[PDB]
């Protein structure tokens, strides 16, 4: 029960990269070109990490801690995500408050490395992360939220139950929540057209811009890591039909194979989404943010109507 | 300063500490499968430039032998110089070399960034990226095609050897140049080929001139079976006209 | 999606190099070869190169033409196969010119001097003058077949002979 | 007994106002007199505030130093120890405070505030509670930088006192007491009315801070002492709260509407001091738009804990009278940290606009850390004590979404929507804070010759701090401590929370990236801090930097309505004589006329 | 059956006013400005020597571009089709064609500022036959007879004790 | 003769300041007017008879006449012809009046004559040193023929920039957002100033000419006539071909050259070639610019069809390399003409399923429209050129208003627009690939017979005209003066987007940092073009 979730944080952990490794291969194929392997991330992590890290002289332990407590942010919410179970692994860390605010310790830690370095396109994706955060939340919440009252609990292991054992009365609310949540992971994940902090061809990937070597292996692997867990947690509450109400060793290895699956069709799908439009604005997105607030609004009133 | 320079204030080649220079080798092996490139344009005139994003294209990607170009000099693991380094150009590029991690390797591609190109000797250039900043790798070519690009690339990583080699002094150089054409007048083998350019360039000039007197040394007949082959009338157009030249020589 | 259709029905445009050659135009101004056996040393290419990646230096100690040329400097323009007398340099189709040592991109040659008969300077290659000695043999002329020593003059001496 | 625990309290700090006027003429001794005698007194506040929160048991009594009714409920031994765990660090702060040229004698000021403060949480009469609020408000306006800033406090907090005085005329009338043990008694028959509350609340709001009854919070924190204005954002501004408490759980009888406004204004407090803050330069009005955030969340505690005794449900009384009050203790003590912190800064270089601030992490290395700590605890970022209070607001938010009432199910998702965009806010505003002051490169050469805080000054903001890390990680076992003051057990819907998991997973989680670029660190050249950040091969210029005012210029974009709400609805051209030359200087004669014959008559 | 001008020796006092008057009238057609007959001096007399226009013409015969042909009785080298190839210089018997060309126009010899570091110097000359500079292309500078001025050649018409005339054979 | 009505025009509003005219082609005159009437004679043929201003230069004539030169060259368009209007500066004092205060078009070659020749047009209200970098000494003018050697590099007098830049709208509380020399979307070096309120540009200031070379010293110094057609094509990579056309048609237009009409046809369809792949680079970077990275490598996709025919044509991807001055260096024989009509129908069937994925990409109508507006009163006065004048409005284009090579033998259509925005830029330059896919499908079917060139020819020193090609990004004026039969005596480039770059500043006002690259894409910057 102290193994099961460090289980689950360092299998999340080694993966998370081979996911980018879908992402950017799924990119080459829309692209129309032959592109790397699978592992590319990894062998691109695993080469950062023997490169010398390197920053600005006005900047100080900020800047050099950010990408380490980062990935322990992402082991952390990671090892409360229902994968291969239906219950959470730390239930205890499992409300969905908990899981939000963990996600913004994140988001501010990635915001003043931005502003320590003190370049202008760190600043403004630092400016543009936390004002995504500051949009997404909303949506996120009221879906989280709509899911909770329709399972009694705000813990993810009672909603990932409900989800589980699916109501079929209460359906119009969860396919509500359920969508307002899929958009909620969408832009969580980083993803096109939502790439407004990292938008190389503007900020030149913003605050990833001034990490070098073991920083910026360390930063493109929690940015990994979070894509990991923010898609995790949609498709292993949402979609939760693949895991085990009890433990056993013996259907273990179903769960995991339907959990990559499940993991690398998002990721498929994601691709398809992000590799076939132009990026947004900060000052146009919140009109369709407001908009997958409607959609959770709209599962807020059909709770409230019946 | 930025840069070093000499007594007369004229900048001079940075050179890498024997420490920082003594690891090439071993980034140089942990990069074979994973490049991360840093274009520098140091003042050229967007042909190099353009070629290497014809090196991102979908027919040739570079991609898949793990190269992505970056959007920092700090993810660079090879600094990429094209350009004669202008004046104007010779600080942010140092200062793209200075804000990288240690150690780098730089790729001179482009004859300008090679040797300054065909603005090797003017004022407001500094001769190419060897004049700034060491260089492992030259690429040349104005532009080099994409397809040497991935070769310079390849041969960078390891993944292909060098093919080309310096030719110095032989003996070669004194056996005698043999006259072109000899069985037939010389003077009249200039007007032809004189002629051929004139109506065709000098490539096309060359090849047409060349297989009509090889053709012209065997017979008429010869000639006029060898048009019937190539079925083409802007040749049969210059041919008429080397046959005229042939016949004001008569 | 039009852009989904767009990506299917396109697949995969990657080509395998380098494992499969990339074909070039049989035209393609690729690197100049440059046959030593055939250059008379006359500087012909080296006066219409654009970017002086041609270069001829008089070296009188070894009594020799240093001919050179850089690929490092070559814009690849033709100029050089377009104005050889003897067709000595062409352009090939070899793309495949990337170096470690930029050494390796110098084509050298060392052509003999020839120093005049009547004041023993250098003053022109000696196979330029063979060339033309074999040229004007191949004309049917007799100063060629009987007087070489008047081809080995300078012009300055041959312009003191007409004084008398 | 606690009642001679707060007799020595509220002794001690009249002693120490007093001597630290006479002895004003050298300012050093003067506040070393001031924070001792202040930090004693406040020693003695929080150890009686312990002692009745432990014997779970209102203790009855009386002053010996005047003709003063004393009762110390449960739930003011709350109020007890969050103003005597401020007060102790706030004069140990002082003390060294007092050796600043550019800073006056202040304990006076400061010491009858924390006695006035004292002597209103252990009021028994409501017109005594309303007596000793208006001697804190008066001893809180005279600490303000200058009359300018004092002015509209002046207005606002003699407005409420009219109301509140209106609402102690109308209990007189109605019921014949103003004891507040028999207002409870003689309130189980006939209610409280709404017109009493209501002049009760928006009278306490003034001096509360509720918004749009908030407009003297910026003024007054503009440019008033490091220690008057966490004074008055941990102190005075929370008296109101108690006064709001006090009057709303009366009876235990109270309308549904009356948990239901105070759940709007707590959410509109709330969402428009978190937006504003995120407008603002000076580092001590954005701190008091942030207090404002804070005491708009500890109404949507309180608000939730009324409504749910309207309901009759106990689970939601409980969560959010624990949630409410452990939010108000726990702000008290990292809004402490952030306003001595920021002082501290302003000590060493002369700046309150944190555009002029670059770069003091490294200048003040101490202060940088306790800073962040009390930041990241204002953002609620687990497991620090921001979020120990805001998680069981939002269980209580829960609780109020399944309830029965439509309009509990209609509010519920809705507060827990609204307080998600304000801690968002939150985290955005504490993450320009953080970036734009202690890092970065310095602005000015001000602070680039900040030297380290002195002894007591980084004694008292790490001492706070560290009250901000055990009331985080130690808030499972804190928040049951609670229940003497709401004797209920606490129920969140089939989930729990545990802070010391959450604490041992961000120390550890982060270990394991360590250790792999410690085992993938072949060659790897050591760390490099050389030059100027990339700015695309240009020469770094002082305007590359972005600053505060470009950070926060999205929220100015995607939030217009509600940051152009402040001048619709501002109504400072219909009040005839406010433009006057003279207006806030006969404000402050009739404010010392005032204290003056208050304190003559309250002595008697 | 050619043109051309020839020199008495015994006439010509090795002035070189015809080698001026031969460089200006070329300099302005814009031309070579080398002067195309060259004054030898053996102790006892001195005559100016340049083309024959020869009969045979063996520079016409190796010349790779055929810029040299016969026009009005006259060889003529066409100074825009060649391409610097010198073997005309070899072949020629009398050294008629000597290789020079045109510098950049207007432009000062020693055009070096003392704001920068001086430019590097050329080569020595050893003979123009073997000369390569990197900014001169130069061409074979032969006796054109002034075919281009209306005067006729102008080393005849300058020549003070009239040692140059033309002798047109056609 | 063209433009008689237009000198009679001249010399009815302002008696005596025409002191000498001249025709150097039948379309083409220059004017020598007197020094201190030169901003009154410009501002007339600019507004009163509706000219554009091409180019404006110096030449060191102080050999020739004893005088400094400045040409204003006007292009008549209202047949259409080319007026110039010449002044002669004083030696000592190289002082004339400025056409800036009167032509805000005159505000670039007056600050360029100020650096390359040390001239003072007096009024002129910007004095910022514009060409030379910020390193290069003071009173040292590289293009005087007697001041300094073209081989000379002088030591940089700083390592730190120092130009200064001009906020007009904003006050010092905005921050700078530096977008260049080394950005992502930085294709070429160009640095941006974009002063900014958050994420909103206040005002804009650029510095350029970080690949300025000296280009135009080298062409009379080190360069033949024939070695400056490589030395055109090295201009710029993207448009070098049509710098080897413009100054091959001005040696040439100078000479009276008869060019072979199969030669000219050649010229016209690989100048078409050029711009399949120029406006498909600057698509694809559109899309590039906005996120959209698929439509970046779509569009590289089909581009490299046009390098193909390219390489097939002219025996290089780029670098042509196929002008000489009287003629053209390759033919094209049939697997010429077989390849390159299948390449030329391929690209048209394959670019019109990119117009479809990228008029219904979910985002781009939101980024590009509205975006980046040019006002078309400003591109008139600031004599815009191009897909950028054209797109506001102004359907002026060199191949149909002045025609030259084989353009009057070819389909021409010009594409024009009324929508002042980044998307109207994109349309206008996604119709001429249809235009230029028709001239080559055209021009591979019917060209002439006869030779590619004439030889032998003699320059007569001291002659000039204009060369003249539209440009992907619009008209290429180059002007070359005939030194002797080897060199030249000057050569001046004049590219598009010189002529475009000086009202960027108008079209990033009131637009959103993310949206900047976008609108410098959507000019088409050609940097190379432009520093020379
Ligand atoms: S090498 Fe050639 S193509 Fe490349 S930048 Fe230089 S001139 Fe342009
Ligand atoms: N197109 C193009 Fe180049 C530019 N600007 C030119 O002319
Ligand atoms: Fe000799
Ligand atoms: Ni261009």
């Amino acid at each position: 029960s102290v193994l099961y979730p460090l289980i689950q944080a360092l299998v999340l952990f080694a993966v998370a990269p081979l996911l980018s490794g879908i992402t950017r291969v799924a990119r080459a194929r829309l692209h129309n070109r032959r592109g790397p392997g699978v592992l590319q991330e990894y062998r691109d992590i695993i080469k950062l990490l023997g490169r010398q890290s390197v920053g600005p002289d006005a900047s100080g332990w900020v800047f050099r801690l950010t990408p380490y407590v980062m990935v322990g942010v992402m082991l952390t919410i990671a090892t409360a995500l229902p994968v291969v179970t239906v219950g959470s692994p730390l239930p205890q860390l499992g409300d969905l408050i908990t899981l939000l605010y963990l996600f913004a310790i994140a988001r501010f830690f990635f915001a003043i490395s931005g502003l320590d370095t003190g370049s202008p396109f760190t600043a403004i994706g630092a400016s543009r992360e936390a004002m995504l955060g500051v949009l997404v939340e909303p949506m996120l919440l009221l879906g989280l939220w709509v899911a909770a009252q329709v399972a009694g609990s705000t813990n993810i292991s009672n909603i990932t139950d409900t989800v589980y054992h699916w109501p079929l009365s209460q359906s119009i609310p969860l396919v509500l929540a359920l969508c307002a949540c899929a958009f909620a992971t969408f832009i969580e994940m980083g993803k096109l057209p939502f790439d407004l902090a990292e938008a190389e061809q503007e900020l030149q990937e913003g605050p990833l811009s001034e990490y070098s070597g073991s920083g910026f292996g360390v930063m493109k692997w929690g940015i990994s890591l979070k894509q990991l867990v923010v898609l995790q947690m949609f498709v292993g509450v949402f979609i939760p039909w693949g895991q085990m109400e009890t433990f056993t060793a013996g259907g273990l290895l179903l769960a995991l194979v339907i959990a990559i699956v499940k993991l690398v069709v998002g990721v498929l799908v994601i691709a398809l989404f992000e590799n076939s439009m132009a990026r947004l604005r900060l000052d146009i997105t919140p009109r369709i943010t407001w908009a997958g607030f409607g959609f959770a609004f709209l599962a807020f009133v059909s709770l409230l109507a019946a | 300063l930025l840069g070093p320079r000499d007594a007369n204030g004229i900048p001079v080649p940075m050179t890498v500490d024997e420490s920082i220079a003594s690891m090439k080798a071993s980034l140089l092996k942990k990069i074979k499968r994973s490049a991360y490139v840093y274009r520098v344009d140091c003042g050229g005139c967007n042909g190099c430039e353009i070629e290497i994003f014809a090196t991102l294209s979908p027919l040739f990607d570079a991609e898949r032998f793990g190269i992505k170009v970056v959007p920092s000099p700090r993810h660079a693991d090879i600094l990429l110089f094209t350009g004669a380094v202008t004046r104007a150009m010779r600080s942010p590029a140092l200062r793209a070399w200075q804000s990288a991690p240690d150690p780098k390797i730089c790729i001179s591609y482009g004859a300008c960034g090679n040797s300054g190109g065909i603005f090797h000797d003017l004022y407001c250039v500094w001769g190419g990226t060897d004049k700034i900043v060491p260089v492992d790798v030259y690429i040349p070519g104005c532009p080099p095609t994409p397809a040497a690009t991935l070769y310079g690339f390849a041969m960078a990583l390891g993944l292909l050897e060098q093919k080309i080699h310096a030719r110095g002094p032989g003996e070669l150089d004194e056996q005698p140049a043999e006259i072109l054409h000899g069985d037939m007048v010389q003077p009249l083998r200039v007007k032809v080929d004189r002629e051929a350019r004139r109506l065709a360039g000098y490539r096309y000039g060359r090849q047409i001139a060349d297989d009509y007197l090889t053709q012209l040394g065997q017979g008429e007949e010869q000639v006029a079976r060898w048009l019937e082959a190539e079925n083409d009338p802007r040749l049969n157009e210059i041919v008429s006209h080397l046959n005229h030249v042939v016949e004001e020589a008569r | 999606f039009t852009f989904i259709k767009k990506v299917i029905k396109t697949g995969t445009a990657t080509s395998s190099y380098p494992l499969e050659p990339i074909a070039v135009d049989k035209n393609f101004r690729g690197k100049p070869e440059q046959n030593p056996q055939q250059c008379i040393g006359c500087a012909a290419c080296v006066n219409a190169c654009p970017s002086n990646a041609l270069t001829v230096e008089t070296d009188l100690a070894t009594g020799e033409l240093a001919w050179e040329f850089n690929l490092g400097h070559c814009i690849f323009c033709g100029r050089c196969e377009e104005v050889c007398p003897t067709a000595a340099i062409k352009l090939s189709q070899e793309y495949e010119l990337a170096v470690w040592k930029k050494e390796d991109f110098l084509q050298q040659s060392r052509f003999a001097l020839c120093n005049c008969r009547v004041c023993n300077r250098p003053f022109a290659v000696q196979k330029e003058i063979d060339y033309a000695i074999a040229l004007l043999k191949h004309n049917g002329d007799s100063r060629a077949e009987n007087h070489r020593e008047s081809f080995e003059t300078c012009p300055e001496c041959k312009r003191q002979k007409c004084l008398v | 007994s606690a009642i001679s625990l707060i007799n020595s309290g509220v002794a001690w700090f009249v002693a120490a106002a007093v001597l630290a006027f006479l002895f004003s003429f050298q300012k050093a001794l003067s506040g070393w007199i001031a924070g001792i005698g202040g930090a004693v007194g406040s020693l003695y506040t929080a150890a009686a505030g312990f002692t009745v929160l432990t014997g779970a048991v209102g203790v009855s009594g009386a002053l010996s130093l005047v003709s003063y009714d004393v009762q110390i409920s449960p739930l003011n031994a709350i109020w007890l120890i969050t103003l005597g765990l401020c007060g102790l660090f706030v004069s140990l702060y002082n003390i060294d405070w007092h050796r600043h040229a550019q800073v006056k004698c202040n304990g006076l000021q400061i010491n009858m505030l924390m006695a006035a403060a004292v002597c209103a949480v252990i009021a028994s009469n409501l017109g005594m509670f309303v007596v000793m609020a208006e001697i804190m408000a008066l001893c809180a306006v005279f600490l303000t930088s200058n009359s300018k800033e004092g002015k509209l406090w002046f207005a606002l907090g003699r407005l409420g006192t009219l109301l509140l005085a209106i609402a102690c005329w109308l209990l007189w009338q109605r019921y014949g007491t103003l004891d507040l043990r028999l207002l409870d008694m003689r309130m189980q028959q006939l209610p409280l009315g709404s017109d009493i509350w209501l002049l009760g609340v928006i009278g306490f709001g003034l001096l509360a801070g509720i918004i749009p009854l908030h407009g003297w919070v910026p003024q007054a924190h503009a440019n008033a002492s490091a220690p008057a204005a966490a004074l008055f954002s941990t102190v005075v501004m929370k008296i109101g709260l108690l006064g709001i408490l006090t009057l709303s759980l009366l009876g235990g009888n109270a309308p549904l509407w009356w948990g239901i406004a105070l759940l709007v204004l707590g959410m509109i407090t709330a969402f428009v001091g978190g937006l504003y803050a995120l407008v603002e330069h000076n580092i001590q009005r954005l701190l008091a738009y942030h207090t404002l955030e804070n005491i708009g969340i500890i109404l949507l505690g309180l608000g939730a804990g009324v409504t749910g005794i309207a309901l009759e449900q106990p689970a939601l009384i409980a969560l959010g009278l624990v949630g409410g009050l452990y939010h108000l203790l726990n702000h008290s003590l990292f809004k402490s940290v952030l306003f001595l912190g920021a002082g501290s800064v302003w000590f060493r270089t002369g700046h309150r606009d944190i555009e002029k601030l670059g770069g003091i992490g490294k200048k003040m290395p101490v202060i940088s850390i306790a800073m962040l700590v009390g930041l990241m605890a204002m953002a609620a970022l687990p497991p620090l004590n921001g979020f120990a209070g805001e998680w069981v607001i939002y269980q209580s938010f829960f609780k109020l979404s399944n309830s029965g009432a439509f309009v509990a199910r209609l509010l519920g998702p809705l507060l827990a929507v609204g307080l998600a965009i304000t801690g968002a806010l939150a985290v955005m505003c504490m993450a320009k804070v953080y970036g734009v002051t202690f890092l970065g490169a310095p602005r000015t050469k001000e602070a680039e010759n900040a030297t380290c805080a002195p002894l007591l000054m980084s004694v008292s903001v790490v001492a706070l701090a560290i009250c901000c890390v055990i009331g985080g990680v130690a808030a499972p076992w804190l928040l049951p401590m609670l229940s003497a003051a709401v004797p209920l057990p606490l129920e969140p819907a089939n989930t729990t929370v545990s802070q010391p998991m959450i604490t041992l997973l961000l120390i550890a989680c982060p270990l394991l990236p360590f250790i792999i670029m410690a085992i993938c660190k072949g060659d790897r050249l050591p760390s490099r801090s050389r030059g100027a950040a990339w700015v695309c091969g240009y020469d770094h210029e002082k305007s590359m930097v972005i600053t505060a005012h470009g950070f926060a210029m999205p929220v100015k974009q995607a939030f217009a309505p509600v940051l152009k709400l402040r001048k619709w609805l501002n109504p400072v051209s219909l009040v005839p004589g406010w433009q006057c030359e003279g207006s806030a200087l006969l404000f402050r004669r009739m404010a010392l006329v005032e204290l003056a014959v208050l304190v003559v008559i309250i002595v008697s | 059956m050619n043109r051309f001008v020839i020199a008495d020796s015994t006439l010509c006092i090795g002035c070189h006013t015809c080698e001026a008057a031969c460089s200006e009238t070329h300099r302005q057609h814009g031309l070579q400005s080398m002067p195309r007959l060259r004054v030898m001096l053996n102790e006892k007399e001195s005559a100016p020597q340049l083309c024959h226009h020869c009969e045979d013409a063996p520079c016409a015969v190796v010349c790779p571009v055929n810029a040299i042909t016969r026009v009005d009785g006259a060889v003529q080298l066409n100074e825009s089709l060649c391409v610097s190839c010198k073997l005309c210089g070899i072949a020629c018997p009398f050294g008629a064609i000597e290789f020079s060309g045109s510098r950049p126009l207007d432009i000062p010899a020693n055009a070096n500022t003392p704001k920068a570091p001086p430019a590097p110097p050329a080569p020595a000359r050893v003979s123009t036959l073997l000369d390569w500079v990197p900014g001169i292309r130069a061409i074979a500078v032969k006796c054109d007879l002034c075919s281009f001025d209306e005067q006729g050649p102008a080393c005849v018409r300058m020549c003070p004790t009239k040692a140059l005339h033309l002798v047109d054979n056609t | 003769k063209l433009g008689q009505h237009y000198l009679a025009a001249l010399n009815e509003a302002f008696p005596g300041v025409v002191l000498d005219h001249a025709w150097q082609t039948k379309d083409q005159l220059t004017v020598t007017v007197k020094v201190n009437y030169l901003p009154e004679v410009v501002e007339f043929l600019y507004y009163k008879q509706g000219g554009w201003l091409s180019v404006l230069f110096g030449n060191d004539e102080r050999k020739l006449n004893g005088h400094y030169a400045v040409y204003y060259v006007l292009s008549m368009e209202k047949t259409k012809c080319w007026i110039t209007v010449r002044v002669e500066v004083d030696a000592n004092k190289p002082e004339y009046p400025s056409v800036t205060p009167r032509v805000p078009a005159a505000v670039w070659g007056e600050r360029e004559v100020r650096d390359m020749y040390g001239l003072i047009p007096v009024g002129l209200p910007d004095e910022r040193r514009l060409v030379l970098p910020d390193d290069w000494p003071d009173e040292l003018y590289p293009l005087r023929k007697d001041s300094m050697d073209y081989r000379q590099r002088p030591a940089p007098t700083t390592d730190a920039e120092t130009y200064e830049f001009i906020n007009e709208l904003g006050d010092k509380k905005n921050n700078v957002v530096p977008i260049g020399p080394l950005h992502v979307t930085s294709d070429e070096p160009g640095h941006f100033r974009l002063f900014v309120d958050g994420e909103n540009i206040i005002d804009a200031d650029y510095r350029l000419f970080y690949v300025h070379r000296g280009m135009e010293k080298l062409a009379e110094t080190r360069m033949g006539y024939n070695e400056v057609t490589f030395l055109s094509d090295r201009v710029c990579g993207i448009c070098g071909f049509a710098h080897s056309t413009a100054y091959t048609t001005s040696v040439e237009n100078a000479m009276g050259i008869q060019v072979p009409e199969r030669a000219q046809m050649i010229r016209a369809i690989l100048l078409e070639v050029e711009r399949l792949h120029s406006h498909l680079l600057n698509l694809g970077l559109a899309c590039h610019f906005t996120g959209f990275d698929s439509g970046f490598m779509q569009f590289f996709r089909v581009r490299e069809t046009s390098m193909k025919m390219a390489e097939i044509l002219t025996g290089a991807r780029k670098t042509y390399g196929l002008n000489l001055i009287g003629g053209i260096r390759r033919d094209l024989l049939k697997d010429d003409m077989i390849q390159t009509r299948q390449l030329a129908q391929q690209m048209r069937r394959e670019v019109q399923e990119l117009v479809d994925v990228l008029l219904s990409t979910p985002n781009m109508e939101q980024r590009t429209v509205g975006i980046g507006r040019l006002d078309p009163e400003i591109a008139r006065d600031f004599s815009n050129v191009g897909p950028m004048v054209r797109a506001s409005g102004h359907a002026r284009d060199t191949r149909a208003d002045h025609p030259f090579v084989g353009y009057g033998l070819l389909p021409m259509e010009v594409h024009s627009e009324q929508g002042c925005d980044v998307i109207s830029r994109l349309k206008v330059r996604i119709n001429e690939v249809y235009t230029a896919l028709n001239m080559i499908d055209y021009g591979l079917d019917n060209l002439p017979g006869g030779p590619l060139m004439v030889e032998g020819f003699t320059y007569i020193p001291h002659r000039f005209a204009l060369g003249f090609a539209e440009a992907p990004r619009g008209d290429d004026i180059h002007w070359s003066m005939t030194g002797d039969n080897q060199k030249l005596y000057r050569w001046r480039c004049r590219a598009a987007t010189y002529a475009n770059w000086p009202t960027l500043r108008y079209m990033l006002r009131g637009n959103t940092v993310s949206d900047a690259p976008l609108i410098i894409g959507s000019l088409d910057p050609c940097y190379s073009c432009t520093d020379r």
